[PDB]
């Protein structure tokens, strides 16, 4: 639902890194330069965050 | 029905135990002709007879099978290792042609080494007449069976997780 | 031959550390150091705030391996081990933010607290750096710009690690809470909030040991490299130093001339990734030969925040001094 | 202070000390196999052996088997003093490198 | 018997009669056979008509193979023979049902499953 | 340690490096070229540049010691038909296939007690 603060089979810390490419993907790179911008050089944070769905703002759309 | 049951079927006349899975290619890869170890792959032995419960004597350290500018461990008598309660044993034909090619079958094993040979699942596991049960069942009776398959469970397995 | 490893296209030769005073009818040292302080030598790499890289030279794999599963999970730090819960009204809850706040990592040194015993509040005198939470969440009220992004009509509308505010133990109150308690990043997703909620907590920071839950790692980088040296056999001097310019990595082999043909040999033999296309050239790969060396176990190291890689591994290496002389007597 | 850690094991020892079992309780391979490697490091040492049978990683039965003549907890000591030394120059000519 | 090897032994006499001698002593040591019975008589000829072919075995090896390491001794001793042939007699014996034995349903299930 | 009795001088006839992927383990077939006999080699090998090598002054036994190859362990020894061993390492096999006329060294428990040899030559 929310972000993994850290890469389950790294160690890095991720959930810094959702608010950058929601202003890094109106910067309008490729996903694939969204995610050399910031850090992730491995597997594992480009899963982390190629791969997640932030169901925080449809859930939270009704939450009360 | 704890000792006589597991091992031998009336219906079948074949052994239950055996080496499911990759002990089958983990004890293969030992027997393989290539492999060559270390006397720092000592390490490796002391799961099976070096060992967890009930098998704490010593080893008598197969010797030295080479002593080239490089002495090395070859990887069968790597297998074959006990030394508690001496015994015996002989086998054959194991799963491949015949004729010395590239021999993977008539694996010969005499009085607990291994001459020549490659094992498979009909010269290590639920095989019918070659086994390491009705080679250790028989001629040397029980206890040395349930006793010879845990030191395989415990040193080929162990082993993959160097190899891969 | 004697620590160089070799590549094969199919599989990894010499690799078992084969030189054991007989376990090698050459010589094999019986080993310590005045052959081994010798040879030994620590190089560094790059330093920097969070990442760090040297290259061991003369160690053999055990140790270095010691190393680094001391570094990743047996070498303690600051971080969450219990969460208080104080009108916790918030979206999902309980056990992910109680998890997600013990994943953040604290920024107190580990090497001024101790163990916790099972004590008043499993122990409150030294070690608990207790963190409280207490965000609230509710509507901007100036917005005439109305049906606008979140970030406009809320207030607080997430939960990031920079409204962690401290709680003072009359114990620290003087030593450390000058600014050097708060966590390391002050931005972390924590939970988002939508008018009418809150969160307000309280964070007992425990001690505790990677191998225990481990939210206890300082480390990230804790695995690494040998050290290729890749050779070259008569060259193939000439253009072909395009394709031994493109199957190694783009800075590993040099490019020089073409009169004087010299496909040229090693510029960088620490850059390749070993991507290992070089068997499928299938005219060259029998002229290089891969070998990454057993010498020099290039380490690089980068930390959490909590402590800078300095500390991290200094700490390591004394960790395994006192696992060493705690069977010594 | 070692006495609840170094379960040694020579009960039926054909050598006078071969079967030397040191039980190494709260254990892992990060020391374990350290020491290992110095211990099997001595041209006077046949097993350095270190398996950790159980399930969890507490107790490395490392079953150092010397060549019969010597104890066991010579070469122990020795090992565990000489990875001592080796970690302490290790750490004395690194820390002395981050002033590069 | 072949892995358990009682070296005092070797080829001069031509062990042929010599393994026939032994098949006297096995003649007379299953003869004290029989106890709940009709499981070794039924097979002792045949036991000893198989020894007598290994006997003709041994002899066609002794005659043309050593027509000096005496052909490896050609290992067959009387030892080994007696050992043999009482193995044969304790496996004979105890492969032995009724008494016991609990046939029937594991007959039934061996033709079930 | 050298009841041996073998005094060799070799050379060799093929290669069979497809068998095994160590290179290292391959067929020698190198017939005597002290009489006739023939030995099935399974030497690691290294520096062995003819067809199958170089000399191989096999001194076969219980001098810079250059020697290398023994197991301690189990035979089998037919009478081939040619009396014939088949001298095993755990895994280099070694038939030696000839006459009486050699000398002794033989057992069925030790004719895998053996050593062997290389170039000192």
């Amino acid at each position: 639902m929310i972000i993994p603060v850290r890469c389950f089979t790294c160690g890095k810390i991720v959930g810094n890194k959702w608010e950058a490419y929601l202003g890094l993907l109106q910067a309008e790179y490729t996903e694939g330069d969204a995610l050399d911008a910031l850090g992730l050089k491995r597997y594992c944070c480009r899963r982390m965050l190629l791969a997640h769905v932030d169901l925080i703002e449809k859930l939270l759309n009704y939450a009360p | 029905m704890g000792t006589k049951a597991n091992l031998v079927t009336p219906r079948n006349g074949e052994p239950l135990i055996a080496a499911i899975q990759d002990f089958l290619t983990g004890a293969y890869l030992l027997t393989l002709k290539d492999t060559f170890f270390d006397r720092a792959k000592a390490c490796q032995i002391i799961a099976s007879i070096l060992v967890g419960k009930d098998e704490k004597i010593k080893v008598r350290l197969p010797p030295p099978t080479i002593l080239k500018p490089v002495t090395l461990w070859t990887g069968k008598q790597i297998f074959s290792v006990i030394l508690r309660p001496s015994d015996d044993n002989p086998v054959r034909a194991n799963l491949r042609t015949k004729g010395l090619c590239a021999n993977d079958s008539y694996v010969t094993i005499q009085n607990s080494e291994l001459m020549s040979g490659s094992m498979d699942k009909g010269t290590l596991g639920s095989g019918s007449k070659n086994n390491i049960f009705y080679i250790l069942l028989r001629d040397w009776g029980q206890n040395e069976a349930a006793d010879a398959m845990s030191r395989l469970a415990r040193l080929a397995p162990v082993y993959l997780s160097n190899r891969g | 031959m004697r620590s160089r490893v070799v590549l094969g296209e199919f599989g990894v030769r010499n690799v078992h550390t084969t030189d054991f005073p007989g376990n090698y009818s050459g010589y094999d040292d019986a080993w310590d150091q005045d052959r081994f302080e010798k040879n030994f030598r620590v190089d560094v790499v790059h330093m920097d705030e969070n990442s760090l890289e040297f290259d061991m030279v003369g160690i053999d794999a055990a140790i270095a391996n010691a190393f680094r599963r001391i570094l990743l999970a047996e070498v303690p730090t600051m971080a969450v081990e219990k969460v208080l819960v104080y009108n916790n009204t918030s979206i999902v809850q309980d056990e992910i933010l109680a998890h997600r706040l013990g994943l953040i990592p604290i920024h107190a040194d580990p090497r001024l607290f101790e163990y916790r015993n099972q004590g008043d509040e499993e122990g409150t005198e030294i070690d608990t750096l207790q963190f409280r939470l207490q965000v609230r969440c509710t509507r901007n009220p100036h917005a005439a710009k109305d049906s606008s992004d979140p970030n406009e009509l809320y207030v607080n509308h997430k939960v990031y690690t920079r409204h962690m505010t401290w709680i003072p133990l009359g114990n620290q109150a003087d030593l450390f809470p000058e600014g050097t308690i708060r966590p390391v990043h002050d931005d972390i997703l924590i939970a988002q909030l939508r008018p009418g909620q809150e969160i307000d907590l309280l964070m007992h920071c425990v001690k505790g040991i990677g191998k225990d839950h481990a939210k206890f790692s300082p480390v990230a980088t804790a695995s690494y490299r040998l050290l290729p040296d890749i050779t070259l056999l008569e060259p193939v001097e000439g253009e072909a130093a395009e394709e031994l310019s493109r199957c190694f990595s783009p800075g590993v082999i040099e490019v020089q001339e073409v009169q004087g043909k010299k496909v040229a040999r090693v510029a960088n033999p620490r850059l390749d990734t070993f991507s290992r296309e070089i068997f499928r050239n299938e005219k060259l790969k029998k002229v290089v030969r891969l070998a990454r060396v057993r010498d020099h176990y290039i380490f690089s190291v980068e930390s959490t925040g909590v402590l800078p890689p300095d500390v991290l591994v200094s700490e390591a290496i004394k960790v395994l001094m006192g696992k060493c002389r705690r069977f010594l007597d | 202070g070692e006495r609840k850690t170094a379960l040694e094991m020579v009960q039926a020892a054909g050598t006078d000390r071969h079967c030397v079992t040191f039980v190494l309780h709260e254990e892992d391979h990060t020391l374990g196999n350290s020491l290992r490697y110095m211990i099997m490091k001595n041209p006077e040492v046949e097993f350095c052996g270190y398996t950790t049978t159980h399930p969890s990683e507490s107790k490395i039965n490392l079953r150092i088997q010397t060549r019969g003549t010597l104890p066991a907890v010579e070469p122990f000591q020795r090992g565990l003093n000489e990875l001592m030394n080796v970690c302490q120059h290790v750490l004395d000519k690194f820390e002395a490198s981050i002033k590069d | 018997i072949k892995a358990v090897f009682p070296c005092p032994s070797e080829p001069a006499l031509s062990k042929n009669e010599l393994i026939l001698t032994t098949e006297s002593i096995m003649k007379k040591s299953e003869f004290l056979c029989c106890q709940d019975s009709f499981l070794q008589e039924i097979k002792k000829f045949i036991k000893g008509v198989s020894e007598k072919i290994k006997k003709t075995r041994d002899k066609y090896g002794i005659n043309d193979n050593g027509t000096r390491v005496l052909y490896q001794l050609d290992r067959i001793t009387p030892t080994q023979v007696e050992k043999f042939l009482e193995t044969c007699r304790d496996k004979y014996m105890r492969a032995q049902m009724e008494p016991g034995s609990a046939v029937g349903a594991l007959c039934a299930q061996s033709i079930g499953e | 340690m050298a009841g041996i009795l073998f005094e060799d001088i070799f050379d060799v006839k093929d290669i069979d490096p497809e068998g095994k992927k160590f290179d290292r383990v391959s067929r020698l077939h190198c017939e005597s070229e002290s009489f006739k006999m023939d030995l099935i080699l399974d030497v690691n090998i290294q520096i062995y540049p003819v067809d199958l090598g170089d000399k191989f002054r096999l001194v076969i036994a219980s001098r810079a010691d250059q020697f290398e190859y023994v197991m301690y362990g189990k035979v089998y020894r037919i009478e081939g038909d040619r009396l014939s061993a088949y001298v095993s390492y755990g895994g280099l096999l070694m038939r030696l296939q000839g006459d009486a006329n050699n000398l002794h060294g033989f057992e069925v428990d030790s004719r895998v007690y053996l050593l062997m040899k290389k170039l000192a030559f």
